[PDB]
């Protein structure tokens, strides 16, 4: 990954590649892009690394949502199916321990 | 600085996702305007008119937009229109389902002329596939032709009136049908006119059997009811006129005053003569005629109308076979126009209506709608224009497709099978446009209001059987049904255009990604 | 002290101001190089739009305001007036010529030595190319034009249609080809007329062994369709006659008005029997028709056409053997028209064209003429589709006139870097430096093609260099000067067997011209700018 | 790009990404260079620069240089932090790193606009400058001797070297030996507070001096200040912090008294208290009072009466000098006032330099401490003056903390050009282009030496590479004979640890430059 | 040759390096030099005039509309509303001049500007300005020892006073009390003597009060060894 300049409201120069950093000094204005962008923030308190893990995710998530939508699902059961997956990944995920 | 101040350039991604968008904002602007259960739309003109309609190339053409690829796909749906007449809507929708199964692809590192590539052979396969699929047409049978024209204009407000509409349509493209020189056209636009008079019942619109106009008599005294007229067009004034040379003339004696306005008159006289000698009932002509003319014509009992159109003189010249003339020394007996077996001016509203309406074997006609009000009369003309549009087409090329969808889940189908044996890099945007085609069944279903992806996915299942190609959606019940008992059907033509068309939209704006502009016209 | 009412520049500031403006015109285009260079979409301020690849049109298009990026700008010019092709690659080597001569002047080496240095590079790369790389095309045949066509449209709108874009290019060529004096067959292109209309799909483009006219008969009744055309080409209008400025007309006696009024008219009916009588079925004429004589030919059955293009006139009378006539005047102070005036061919149509008519003059006799009618999808479609045309045919006359063709896809370019490379120890001691840099400018087309390719350039750009060392270094691997890029794949290939050819006049006018536009660029080292 | 009703940033958020932005960024870099371009070699020239309030800076040192340029390019400012660098860890080499890192950039950037991935790019010039500094601190030349007249010379030798850029390089043997002189008094920490630099209006270079002692100017003396002798030959300083006049006892405190006995009694206690502290002092022998504190009137009068010295308002950094130089100890209390707290000198003396007043504590034998004055036409003069012996001094400290030492001129980066190049030469290729790059922007300080000097670079750098590659390691840019020479017999040397400081910082910009992709700025907040 | 650098970049992106660069001059090598070379002439040219006794006097008006009637160069100088940074510098030179010697405020400025001067015939021929820098010192260094050669050395004993008269009235031949020249060097000869440490030490100048009270005549002035004070 490259590291990005990001110039704040007061001028202080931020260069990094830490997505936390880049979300925090980034005015961001759309509400949706403000929930994902606490969800990165939450990610970093609790764990501290894997913000970009987050976004990316999160992301990609939702544009395969839209895909299902516009195909013809209903936005309740692309909210289920992806809490079912989920559930089965977080299952999953220990027998991955290697 | 190099460039001017105002040129502003933008290039990369960032073009290439903003066409994409554009042409898919573009798309949803009309997609609930598809199928027999489409929804009309108010279009409210600039000037101050209203333009109520569902028609797409009627809606699309009354959008200002900005965006460069907007602009693009206008001109699509006008290039559509233009060539076929219909399938305006899917043309559109299919370029922007193409267009976001390429942005797909874009957003990988896959470079846009690979894609356009896979595209052009997708297309190559597609017309194949439609032209595989095809069933011909026995144009002798009226009633397939009527099926058809039904069919055409089942998807707008007309289809109320079904019959009448198809027999319109059909009887003025038959009319209007023409052969000469070993040349054959058809014509719909300078001939066969559509003219409304808003007022009356939709019901008693009819094709008249020749030609009418918004005229009346020059004067009263002549008939206004002639049974069998023999009609005489003129392009030349009835009257004295300046010549273009300058003609100052120089009186010295006291008669010669006189002199000069008798010899005008004795020559409004000698044109009338010349007109008379032909021994015609009725008198049309470009220009105007002057009030002696018109004595010397009613010395002689002929009806006469002046300042008409030069459109309306080919078209009574079309209906009553004559010929239209400018020299009324030159008038031969070929010229008369006999062949009318009526001529009426009977008044409707407030207002003088001129009828030639009974005319044997006439080669041009006028289709007159009676309507609620303008607006509505206005598209009951443009559902017309589409109705006949059909039937040209179908006419020319005898071929004919399956329609609501079943043609389009078969060439995806076929064109997956052949996916199958590429093995190459081209194959995922080959399958990706192949489906594409699935987006006219979806929105078919989506405008019925039935559920898209159940009736989708039963779709798919049953066109992977042996015989199922004419298998789509009941655009007005949401199910299953055989196209070959449902009796929807479309002319290979029309879906052979907008699919090259949708197909060349998406490679026109997938070979773009720079974009500069501010600049002054320089000229 | 100057006190000159203006802006001064001098020394390295306005060298690098220029060299700056010379390489944001070579940025612009730089992506619209080679099969994986893509289009680009210009808007006028007004909402019109320009869908194009040509580098040539993108910079006369563009609004310009500093000089040197001008004179770059009427040097695409220039390139597209005096070959048709390559309007790309000359702004883009210019570009990389002046950067490298800058960077050699701000080490302090003396711009006069550059100079001479790229004049003597550009000479012996000329004379490399003349006697190395050139391939003749007489054992090549008619698949030879077809490649050349085929690289041409590469990089356009019409690429992969390329297989029957190609075949129609070299047809049409082929049928509008002349021999004149000295016996030099020449092709003068131009006289394809190139007809743009909406509609079917690209693959229905049609090649009219004949030619076509954007007009329409004048009267409806006239028939739209003659068989064996008797074409009469005139020049003046067919309208009532009118005494000039220096003629009046003054009457005494009230008995002459109508037979003057009534002359006046029949001056022109008389012209019009001697024109039909003796045969004529299609008559065309520049000027105007009235209604009258409109009617004069709806009578007699023939087709009249109004308002015709002179130079699609002169077109047709040459090709159908017709002789233009701006009066009915013979030697005996007499109106006259003989039938020797007549062109003749096998059909002439009206036909109908997506809601339009054109008129189509169908297998001329005495002379083979040739049309293409382009059908798009719009009218930005058509337009690029036109001028891709041109740049095709435009290759073909270059390929057929001059007939040798050299390798494409940069193995030009890396044979001259190294041949260059080699050559300049030999000559001088700081000139030497200047034809090094020669060299190594020269390398920029094959990495502007690699980098387009969102591919790897650096090693791709080292094999092809490698392979053409070993070419010139080994005698008996000669064979590898024709190693070239493949874009799709991004591996060397020899493109001689590949198809991938173009005309050597491209090469070298590029050459030429982008060295002389260097040069005059480079001589600038004081700029004064006055006030308006 | 759509209007999208709802955008994502705030309006006016400027973003540029790709390879365009990286090339702005050199070039920005380049135009940063290029400000400090002509500043390099004894040949250099001064650059002059007005503030908004007026007031003109000229300077030669490129850290200088830079600060009082306005930059606000984010890429263009990696370069003036990394001088500042120089100037903080080395304090000689500011305009040495700016050029070799704008150098390195520009050597790279060709290859940056083939679509070079830019990693690759910064690994080698990481494995670069690693082996950069490893050959340079292998062929350092260090002597194992511990001779104090050879470690001298080698001081002197660095400090002129150092010195020879300078408007004071007609006179950089006197300074230089001035320098190494001040240094070598410093005891263990070689702290910059214990060097005084007093810049006096008018005088020439050679007329100023280093005091073996302090040196301070007069500081507001009360009346009667002029009957004491402002000459002694043996005194006794006591340094104080009190403040020696008649003022309330406290800030808070209050009198109450209700009788006129107790109202005289209260003047004359106040006045006793004051005459006490005076008679401490007096009584403790010292002959001359430095004080930290204002120092009243009355007590002025009454060490005149005693043929005392007084001087209140001393600054703080002064008092530390004096003690450091005449060996007491500053207090804050009067009531024990032994000797062992009292400084002491040889001779003391006021003096009158340049229009303004001077005290001098010359002649202490166990001082730890200096002070320059310098003496010069102009108040800018005399800030470069000392902007160049702070330079001189620093250099000197870094030599003593340890005497590795390479020969200047361009020499040592000729060597290491070569040596990179033959490395080079070794490896499969891809790495192969970018040290060679590295090695010919390693050529940017001798090609700049030439270009100031007004030579003809091409032909010194061939000369140069072709001596360096036949053998000869200390051979650079002779600028008197406009030729080539060995510069270590010449004695341009300068410490090892300056080049690779210049060298780590340069690569460091070179990489973190390099890594950058996309810049995003956010617009201002309160504009005003 | 202002403006700083108009680039904009090459790709057509905004291309900012320093704070308000569209706002701010600069100027590069020799044309600087000749710059800096005129303004230095021009104050050099102004000054000369007011050298030696037959000089003129300058009339100087302050920001408040005070005049002051002026021959000594530094307080012409000191006085003077200039802005080229030239000027500020010659003007540092003089005040230099005059706090470390008191005299000849006049002279460096003339010397100054003669050999800015000649440097710019001599950059001109393409000579690098160090090396003419390098020829300054180097000829200064011998016109200083050449000085000291040819000095001669007078007696500053309190008996005899005339050599010290005689450098007084050469001081003061330049100004406007040369009308009483000899008392008026009289009196200053005898104020420094009077207060002065004899053991080649320093003159404290502050144990001199110059007072002037207007009225009287100017041949009215005279020493007084004590003290006059603005009391009663
Ligand atoms: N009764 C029907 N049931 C299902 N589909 C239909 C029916 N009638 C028409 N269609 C489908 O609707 C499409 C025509 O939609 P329409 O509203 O006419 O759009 P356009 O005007 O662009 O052709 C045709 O492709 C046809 O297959
Ligand atoms: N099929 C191909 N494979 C490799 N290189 C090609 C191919 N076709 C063209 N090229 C090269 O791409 C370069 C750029 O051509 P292009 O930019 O399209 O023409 P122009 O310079 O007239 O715009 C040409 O020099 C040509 O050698
Ligand atoms: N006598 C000399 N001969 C040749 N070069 C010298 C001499 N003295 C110093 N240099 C060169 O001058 C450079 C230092 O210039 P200066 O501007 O003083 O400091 P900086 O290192 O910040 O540039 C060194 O690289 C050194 O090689
Ligand atoms: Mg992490
Ligand atoms: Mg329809
Ligand atoms: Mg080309
Ligand atoms: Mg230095
Ligand atoms: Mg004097």
């Amino acid at each position: 990954g490259m590291n990005k300049m990001v110039i704040n409201h007061l001028e202080k120069l931020f260069v990094t590649n830490d997505a936390a950093t880049i979300l925090r000094e980034l005015e961001v204005q759309h509400p949706a892009a403000k929930m994902i962008v606490m969800a990165s923030h939450m990610q970093e308190q609790e764990v501290g690394d894997g913000t970009n893990f987050v976004l990316v995710f999160a992301g990609a998530l939702l544009e395969l949502a839209e895909e299902l939508l516009r195909i013809g699902l209903s936005v309740s059961e692309v909210i289920e199916g992806y809490e079912i997956a989920c559930r089965k990944a977080h299952e999953i995920l220990p027998n991955l321990v290697c | 600085l190099v460039l001017s101040q105002n040129t502003k350039r933008e290039s990369g991604r960032k073009v290439q996702s903003g066409n994409i968008n554009a042409a898919k904002t573009i798309a949803d602007i009309i997609r609930t305007c598809l199928g027999p259960k489409s929804m009309m739309k108010m279009l409210l003109d600039p000037m101050g008119g209203i333009v109520m309609t569902n028609d797409g190339n009627a809606i699309l053409r009354e959008i200002q937009v900005q965006h460069p690829a907007a602009k693009s796909m206008i001109e699509i749906s006008r290039t559509q229109d233009e060539e076929v007449g219909d399938g305006t809507t899917s043309v559109i929708i299919l370029a922007g389902e193409m267009l976001s199964v390429a942005e797909h692809f874009l957003e990988q590192q896959m470079h846009p002329t690979v894609v356009i590539s896979a595209y052009r052979k997708a297309l190559d396969d597609m017309i194949s596939t439609l032209k595989k699929i095809s069933i011909p047409v026995d144009i002798s049978d009226s009633d397939m032709m009527l099926n058809i024209i039904n069919s055409s204009i089942t998807t707008k407000a007309i289809s109320r009136w079904s019959s009448l509409a198809c027999n319109i349509a059909l009887d003025a493209v038959k009319m209007v049908q023409f052969e000469e020189n070993g040349r054959k056209e058809i014509d719909i636009k300078k001939y066969a006119r559509v003219e409304k008079i808003p007022g009356g019942i939709i019901e008693d619109s009819c094709v008249l059997r020749g030609v009418m106009i918004n005229k009346d008599v020059t004067h009263p005294r002549m008939r206004r009811y002639i049974k069998n007229p023999r009609i005489v067009l003129l392009d030349s004034s009835l009257e004295y006129k300046k010549g273009e040379s300058q003609t100052d003339i120089e009186i010295t004696r006291e008669e010669d005053f006189t002199r000069i306005l008798q010899m005008e008159e004795e020559y409004i006289q000698q044109l009338c003569e010349d007109i008379i000698q032909l021994k015609p009932d009725v008198v049309i002509t470009e220009k105007g005629i002057s009030d002696l003319a018109q004595h010397y014509l009613m010395r002689a009992n002929i009806t006469a109308i002046r300042r008409v159109r030069k459109t309306d003189n080919n078209r009574i010249a079309r209906a009553c076979g004559a010929r239209i003339v400018s020299r009324p020394e030159e008038l031969r007996e070929d010229d008369v126009g006999t062949g009318a077996g009526l001529l009426e001016i009977k008044k409707i509203g407030d207002e003088y209506f001129t009828f030639i309406t009974d005319c044997k074997d006439p080669k041009a006609c006028t289709i007159l709608l009676r309507g609620a009000s303008k607006e509505i009369l206005s598209e009951v003309e443009r559902n017309l224009q589409d109705a006949m549009q059909v039937c040209r087409n179908v006419l020319l090329d005898p071929q004919l497709v399956p329609g609501g969808g079943a043609s389009e889940m078969a060439v995806a189908h076929a064109l997956t099978e052949k996916s199958k044996a590429m093995t190459g890099v081209e194959q995922w945007p080959y399958r990706a446009v192949a489906q594409a085609l699935e987006v006219i069944p979806r929105t078919l279903i989506q405008n019925c209001g039935a559920s898209t992806i159940r009736l989708l996915t039963s779709l798919r299942a049953k066109h992977t059987q042996e015989n199922c190609e004419t298998w789509g959606v009941n655009g007005e019940t949401g199910t299953l049904v055989d196209m070959k008992e449902l009796g929807i059907w479309e002319p290979l033509a029309v879906k052979l255009q907008t699919y090259k068309t949708a197909v060349e939209t998406a490679v026109l704006l997938l070979r773009i990604d720079d974009i500069v502009s501010g600049h002054k016209k320089k000229g | 002290p100057l006190s000159v009412f203006g802006d001064r520049s001098t020394g390295e500031t306005i060298r690098s101001q220029n060299v700056m403006a010379a390489a944001s015109i070579a940025n612009i285009v730089k992506s619209s190089l080679g099969p994986v260079g893509l289009d680009k979409m210009l808007v006028d301020d007004i909402g019109d739009v320009t869908i194009t690849n040509d580098g040539a049109t993108i910079l006369k298009l563009l609004e310009v305001e500093h000089p040197a990026a001008k004179v770059l700008c009427e040097l695409a010019d220039l390139q597209d007036k005096e070959v048709g092709d390559g309007t790309t690659s000359v702004v883009i080597i210019a570009a990389e010529l002046l950067k490298n001569a800058d960077e050699l002047v701000k080490q302090k080496i003396h711009p006069t030595s550059v100079i001479s240095g790229y004049r003597l590079a550009c000479k012996e790369a000329v004379r490399y190319i003349n006697e190395n790389l050139i391939v003749n095309t007489d054992e090549l045949g008619r698949d030879c034009l077809i490649n050349a066509a085929k690289t041409s449209m590469s990089s356009k709108i019409i690429g992969i249609n390329g297989d029957f874009f190609a075949n129609m290019v070299v047809d049409a060529v082929l049928a509008i080809k002349y021999t004149d004096i000295r016996g030099q067959p020449r092709y003068p292109v131009n006289s394809v007329n190139i007809l743009k209309a909406h509609g079917r799909s690209q693959m229905e483009s049609m090649l009219i062994s004949g030619y076509a006219l954007n007009c329409v008969v004048g009267s409806q009744g006239m028939p739209k369709r003659i068989v064996n055309a008797k074409i009469a080409c005139l020049d003046f209008s067919l309208q009532k006659t009118k005494m000039k400025l220096g003629v009046q007309v003054v009457i005494t006696d009230p008995e002459k008005l109508d037979q003057i009024r009534q002359r006046e008219s029949d001056i022109t009916k008389e012209r019009i029997q001697k024109i039909l009588a003796t045969g004529a079925n299609v008559i065309l004429t520049t000027g105007g028709i009235d209604d009258m004589c409109l009617k004069y030919f709806v009578e007699a059955g023939a087709m009249a056409v109004r308002r015709v293009l002179k130079r699609d006139l002169k077109r047709i009378a040459k090709a159908s053997g017709a002789t233009i006539l701006s009066t009915l005047a013979n030697l005996e102070g007499e109106e006259t028209f003989e039938a020797a005036m007549l062109g003749q061919a096998e059909e002439v149509v009206q036909e109908r064209i997506c809601d339009d008519e054109l008129i189509l003059i169908k297998n001329t006799k005495a002379r083979t003429s040739a049309s293409i009618i382009l059908r798009g999808a719009n009218d930005f479609m058509c337009d690029e589709m036109e001028r891709s045309l041109h740049d095709a045919l435009c290759v073909v006359k270059r390929v057929l006139e001059s007939k040798s063709v050299v390798p494409g896809g940069g193995a030009v370019e890396a044979a001259l870097s190294i041949y260059l490379e080699n050559y300049a120890t030999s000559m001088g001691s700081r000139e030497q430096l200047a034809i090094a840099e020669f060299a190594r400018s020269l390398l920029v087309i094959p990495n502007t093609l690699a980098v387009n390719a969102a591919q790897d350039s650096t090693d791709l750009v080292a094999k092809l260099r490698a392979f053409h060392n070993e070419a010139q270094v080994n005698p008996e691997r000669k064979n590898l000067k024709w190693i070239g890029l493949d874009l799709s794949n991004g591996k060397p290939r020899d493109n001689k067997q590949a198809g991938v050819f173009e005309p050597t006049i491209v090469k070298v006018k590029s050459l030429k011209f982008a060295t002389e536009a260097a040069i005059t660029i480079l001589r600038i080292d004081d700029l004064i700018k006055l006030h308006p | 790009m759509m209007p999208t009703p709802v955008i994502l940033l705030k309006e006016g958020t400027d973003s540029s990404q790709g390879i365009p932005q990286l090339v702005s960024n050199i070039s920005a870099c380049q135009v940063i260079a290029e400000a400090v371009r002509t500043t390099l070699g004894p040949r250099g020239m001064d650059k002059l620069i007005v503030d908004g309030r007026g007031k003109a800076t000229i300077s030669n040192d490129g850290a200088t240089i830079l600060k009082l340029l306005d930059v606000v390019h984010p890429a263009a400012k990696t370069l003036v932090d990394i001088a500042k660098s120089q100037d903080a860890e080395v304090g000689d080499g500011t305009t040495s790193v700016t050029l070799l890192a704008a150098e390195f950039l520009k050597q790279v950037k060709p290859y940056v606009e083939e679509g070079l991935h830019p990693q690759i790019i910064i690994r080698a010039f990481r494995t670069a400058t690693q082996l950069a500094v490893n050959k340079i601190k292998e062929i350092a030349v260090t002597v194992k001797k511990a001779d104090k007249v050879e470690q001298r010379k080698l001081l002197e030798k660095c400090a002129m070297t150092a010195l020879s850029s300078k408007l004071i390089s007609q006179q950089k043997a006197f300074f230089a030996k001035m320098v190494v002189d001040a240094v070598m008094m410093l005891d263990d920490l070689l702290q910059l507070k214990m060097i005084g630099i007093k810049k006096v209006q008018g005088g020439a270079l050679e007329d100023s001096q280093l005091v073996a002692g302090v040196a301070f100017k007069k500081t507001f003396s009360y009346a009667g200040f002029e009957m004491q002798p402002k000459k002694y030959h043996n005194p006794k300083i006591a340094l104080l912090n009190v403040e020696l006049e008649l003022k309330a006892e406290k800030d808070n405190a209050e009198i109450r008294v209700h009788t006129v006995e107790d109202y005289q009694a209260i003047v004359d206690a106040e006045w006793n208290i004051l005459y006490d502290k005076l008679e401490k002092i007096h009584h403790s022998g010292a002959k001359v009072v430095l004080s930290k504190l204002p120092i009243g009137d009355v007590a002025t009068q009454y060490f005149a009466d005693r043929d005392m010295f007084c001087a209140g308002r001393v600054p703080e950094e002064d008092l530390k000098r004096t003690m450091m130089a005449c060996g007491g100890s500053i207090q804050t209390s009067v009531n024990a006032l032994s000797a062992d707290v009292l400084g002491r000198c040889q001779v003391f003396e006021e003096t009158q330099i340049g229009g303004e007043r001077y005290n001098f504590f010359t002649g202490c034998p166990k001082a730890k401490t200096c002070t320059f004055i310098l003496r010069g036409g102009a108040e800018q003069f005399m800030e470069e003056t000392e902007r160049s012996l702070h330079d001189a001094i620093m250099i000197v400290r870094r030599a003593i903390k340890n005497d590795s030492v390479v020969a200047g001129g361009g020499a040592i980066e000729m060597e290491l050009s070569k040596y990179l190049r033959d490395y080079s030469r070794t490896i499969p290729g891809k790495q192969q282009l970018l040290i060679g790059a590295y090695a010919k922007a390693l050529e940017i300080i001798p090609r700049q030496l030439c270009d100031n000097a007004g030579f003809d670079a091409t032909n010194i750098l061939n000369k140069l590479r072709a001596r360096h590659a036949q053998g000869g390691t200390w051979y650079g840019v002779d600028i008197n004979n406009e030729d080539i020479a060995d510069n270590f017999e010449a004695f341009v040397w300068e410490p090892a640890m300056v080049r690779i400081n210049a060298l780590t910082a340069a690569s460091e910009a070179a990489c973190l430059i390099v890594s950058v992709d996309e810049t995003i700025k956010n617009p201002r907040s309160t504009v005003d | 040759a202002s403006m700083g650098t108009l680039a904009f970049d090459e790709y057509g992106r905004p291309f900012l390096i320093i704070k308000d660069q569209d706002r701010k001059s600069r100027l590069m090598g020799l044309e600087a030099l000749k710059s800096h070379i005129m303004a230095a002439k021009a104050v050099a040219n102004t000054m000369r005039t007011s050298l030696g006794p037959n000089g003129l006097d300058k009339m100087m008006v302050d920001k408040d509309g005070d005049v002051t009637v002026t021959n000594d160069g530094a307080t012409i100088l000191s006085m003077m509303d200039v802005d080229h940074q030239i000027a500020k510098l010659m003007v540092e030179l003089s005040k230099s001049q005059d706090d470390e010697i008191g005299d000849g405020t006049t002279g460096v400025v003339v010397l100054a500007g003669a050999l800015l001067e000649e440097a710019e015939q001599l950059l001109d021929r393409g000579i690098h300005p160090i090396r003419i820098a390098d020829g300054y010192e180097q000829a200064a260094r011998v016109a200083i020892e050449h000085l000291d050669k040819i000095s001669d050395s007078v007696l500053v004993d309190i008996k005899d006073t005339e050599p010290l008269i005689q450098t007084a009235k050469t001081t003061l031949g330049s100004k406007v009390v040369n009308s009483c020249h000899r008392q008026m060097a009289e009196i200053a000869v005898n104020a420094v003597l009077t207060v002065a440490d004899m053991e080649r030490r320093d003159v404290d100048f502050e144990l001199i009060k110059v007072e002037g009270k207007v009225g009287g005549r100017l041949e009215d002035t005279k020493l007084i060894k004590g003290v006059i004070v603005d009391k009663d």
